[PDB]
């Protein structure tokens, strides 16, 4: 399924990712698009701080929705 | 113009400072003699001290820069002191102070005679007309004690805390550890501890003019 | 009522003379900072000057009756202030003049080109001019011991300049026997070490910035100017000045929506303990009503609230699906508090650090706008409006079989000493066989014997009274050396006691969250019998012990009192819905005797309230929020029953 | 029992003090004798001190807090011609004592080419036999006489002023002479401040005539 998810840097990432599908593996095909470790960063979506140990459907994720991505350090 | 004629004055400054240098190495000279002079005196001491008891611990204790070396634990040793003389470099050597600390038998060193020294200076440091309010203190020459087995009081055998890696369980391992008393600069830092040399040069200073040439008046 | 609290201005005798300070220590700590050392001393002997509200702080009116809640927006300062050195005082200066005495200090954030952090440490140095008329700069590490603001006077050592850098000036040579004399001009940051936290609108920059690279740096901005804080005062000129007085006019927005603007702090006082069911205006909040806001996407925001009346009115919010913005699903009045809960990540604040999300990238939260905007001061550079959106924020028996999705999973137990864990659990056994006389119970799988589960009755006279509680208790590797490790089974999607926590943690110091190879579970049993199912559970979150006897512990217990209600309810309704797979027969049977009777309970509670009060717990001024929640949830809580086939008795 | 022996001690200390009495005259006899190599050095600072460096000594005193305090507005003309401050020292078998001459050059104020602001220093063991106690310190100056030209004087100044009789109250607008703050006051010592006076001369002893230079480019320091 289509996604975008926004980095600070002005890039938006195009994803396909499966409704089932959990938040690492989106954390880990962030990464392969632009390197930031997992651990590394935080998904936003409308404000929720994503948390990587539940699935993308019950966020309740949609077609060409919206994601934020934060940096920890 | 004028800058020119100060600059030239500057440099007559420098060769004052060097004769001024001299003028303090005869000083030296002069206390060295003068020292020769104080031997009876200082002898006359030595056999009134067999006794005033702990005369130079009592000495030290009264001084503000001397109590703070001296721990508690450090009183049964500093105690079987039974002189402190100055002895000062001959001629053709940089100039120095060598304090010697003459101890008795006791249980905790075997040193008859403990040494220390000051090496002074006797010039200049460059072109400019630089400072020398007499022979200032550079370095330190530190010994080591012959003491007895596990007498040692400026390390400290501590039963540090630790814990086993994985199971946690706490116990005890010997280990030594650096430990503050009054012996500590005669291990001087080598080559915070340039605040600690200077420390220890001001107390050297003050043992040579003002602890034992004047010892009677810090009783 | 206790009527001092943290950094307030109060005066008192110190070495017989009067003398002011700062309250720095409650359950009272003062240090006459002027010229003193803290020391401990009670209020009845102390004269407050001027409270210490700050931003982000609840307060309530001192004198007004009305118990009315609020918080504080912006205080505004007029300090007086003593030259140093001299003794001149000039009152009143107002604390926004004044200037930090350093560009920067320990730990204040601070933004580089796009990265916000805090100075973990810097490194300053002073700039000194000389009688001589020589200007130098000096490692403030060396100066430590010169016998630090623009414009000091002292005196050093000469060797002391020996690594300093002779900036300008005709250099002095170095004796031993020579005294300087320093004015110091300005004092100036070297280096300082960022500790980064996140990135504002790829990897971070150098730790130590380069000190050609510190001019970008922006610190932050508030003013929360203390008694005897250093500062530079500038003529209408930098001056050092230390504060010696403070005037605290704070403006509040009261939780009925008006704001009292310029209102004396000695006027009012803060909540330094909130129940949790309050909320304030701005304080975004989403719904827990079962059936109103079914999309996960709406959010509240409370508008205002009758505190006697524990009912709110808030508006529903919702993103709109394209572009940045938001609508407005519906306003709601008569709202109880308890129908709504803090949202769980919109939490703005006053003074709160945040971040733009897809010009200024960093700033803090000054007001949330009983609107849906909110208001962020981006460094000091103006107060703007955004969305949160887009603004993130910095008795016993012995079961066969194994428990089917329930207890302990994932865990492959395997004790060290089997033995030894036998001998344990066999004396726990016959402990808890021969000393379980107040109802509550236990169980033991045959499977993973460590698996232990009980169930718990509450006592009398308290609103956990005739709860049922399940607890599952996985026995360490290593017991009796550490404490069980207790699971409370959670499905209220709340917080029905303050340490049995939704995510199923519980909390009590037998727990170890004292304990002893001879604690047993009947000692954690007769705990939870005593402390975590209490008259009063109010009392059993980190603290608030000092309450006892405080007017402000009385209502908030009592409003824990009607939530805990609300959610006990709550619990009993989803238990029989959906029980477990475990400890059911007992659990129809409870439910049978007495399940009936906490709804006729809470009925005759309703009931002797609108006639007017029975007792048993502090629940007498029955508000209309509670009403209204307890009625909504008991009407679930019949339903519930009737379909559970649990007829009335 | 043990008095006895810190008597003893304290008597062999006096002896001590004796001995260190005539170590310091033995420095001071070398610091003389070392004179005569000092001199060069200050006699070409001589003949170097527009031409020569203009009031030198002067701005000497500016440059040092001791000194500057002592140098008014209107002393800073006169004093302006002051050419040299040079030590010298006491002959041998004299007690310990030392002359801080100011040559001065031909004015328009006093005559006298020189001043001569003797001082002296203790030579003695102790005060008291049974105590100890030494060290170069300075016991006693001995001042100089200083004239004037008419109405050139400083260290008294001349006014006119409506003075307030003594005892009757009557008033006299009458011309007083009135002492004045001045740093000509420096050789007019009080007839036995004085330790100001005393630690002010040492300095200028140990520090202002033989390092003058450290002092004048601004390139040392006192307080």
């Amino acid at each position: 399924m289509q996604i975008f998810v926004k980095t600070l840097t002005g890039k938006t990432i195009t994803l396909e990712v499966e409704p089932s599908d959990t938040i690492e593996n989106v954390k880990a095909k962030i990464q392969d698009k632009e390197g930031i470790p997992p651990d590394q960063q935080r998904l936003i979506f409308a404000g929720k701080q994503l948390e990587d140990g539940r699935t993308l459907s019950d966020y309740n994720i949609q077609k060409e929705s919206t994601l934020h991505l934060v940096l920890r350090l | 113009v004028v800058k020119r004629r100060v600059n030239a004055l500057k440099n007559l400054q420098v060769k004052c400072a060097q004769i001024e240098a001299k003028f303090y190495e005869e000083v030296h000279d002069l206390e060295r003699k003068y020292a020769v002079l104080y031997q009876p005196l200082f002898d006359k001491r030595f056999e009134i001290i067999n006794g005033i008891p702990e005369f130079w611990l009592t000495v030290f204790k009264n001084v503000d820069l001397l109590s703070d070396m001296v721990q508690e634990h450090d009183e049964p040793i500093l105690k079987h002191l039974k002189d402190i003389k100055v002895k000062f470099s001959d001629a053709g050597q940089p100039m120095s102070f060598v304090l010697e600390f003459h101890f008795e038998p006791n249980e905790y060193f075997t040193n008859e005679v403990l040494t220390k020294t000051y090496r002074m200076r006797s010039e200049p440091d460059d072109s400019d007309p630089f400072s020398f309010d007499g022979p200032e203190i550079m370095g330190c020459t530190g010994c080591q004690i012959d003491w007895k087995k596990g007498k040692n009081v400026t390390l400290k055998t501590i039963k540090k805390k630790q814990k086993h890696k994985g199971r946690g369980t706490v116990r005890t391992v010997t280990k030594t550890v650096s430990n503050d008393s009054f012996f500590n600069f005669f291990a001087p830092p080598e080559v915070d501890a340039e605040a600690i040399l200077a420390a220890d040069f001001e107390i050297g200073h003050f043992l040579r003019e003002r602890i034992i040439p004047r010892s009677v008046l810090y009783f």
